[PDB]
């Protein structure tokens, strides 16, 4: 998970700053900021779409999309958790129409 | 009863073809690099001819798309190439706004 690697980097940066400040106090963010997923700005880790009429499929898709554009999972569009630092990967309901899925 | 694709459904499929993504009854034949209407669905000769005449546009669309995608990844192509690709993207978006 990217979080652990970034925490290691931050620890090393802290150690280097303290090593350069000759032991002057440095600012440190209270731990819960780094220790709380529910304050991340990324994502937080329904009727099946293939039974909907094409226009209804589009409507449900647009709802899921509007959720997903702000980092929130839809009903028939779902996010896939990441490994390492990557852009979000998404799972799309496979009963959607191929054309809709491409779009 | 045979499946004949309605005018609206054929329009939707051809509009997907214009958008560069195949329809449900008209699909990109990649052995001609243009969208051909399947024969599983039964449409009149005139409808098929119109479909071909329209999928010409999808062929051109996909060509422009491939060119932009390809030149977009080469940092070596320089700022002038990137600006050409940006202008082409802009024209493409105009096309999409009409679509």
């Amino acid at each position: 998970t990217w979080q652990q690697s970034l925490e290691l980097t931050r620890k090393m940066l802290r150690d280097k700053q303290s090593k350069k400040n000759s032991g002057q106090r440095l600012p440190v963010l209270p731990a819960w900021v780094y220790e709380r997923p529910a304050l991340l700005g990324d994502f937080l880790p329904a009727v099946p779409i293939g039974s909907l009429p094409l226009a209804s499929q589009e409507a449900a898709v647009v709802e899921d999309l509007l959720y997903v554009l702000v980092g929130v999972d839809g009903r028939y569009i779902s996010a896939q958790p990441l490994t390492g630092r990557q852009g979000r990967t998404f799972l799309v309901d496979p009963n959607l129409d191929l054309s809709i899925r491409e779009l | 009863g045979a499946v004949e694709v309605t005018e609206a459904a054929l329009v939707r499929d051809i509009l997907y073809v214009f958008q560069g993504i195949d329809g449900k009854h008209v699909k990109m034949s990649n052995a001609d690099n243009c969208y051909t209407v399947e024969g599983k669905a039964n449409l009149s000769k005139s409808l098929r001819d119109t479909a071909v005449r329209l999928a010409e546009l999808g062929w051109l669309h996909n060509k422009i798309r491939k060119y932009t995608d390809q030149r977009s990844l080469d940092r070596s192509f320089g700022l002038v190439g990137q600006s050409f690709c940006a202008a082409l993207h802009q024209e493409l978006r105009e096309y999409y706004r009409l679509l």
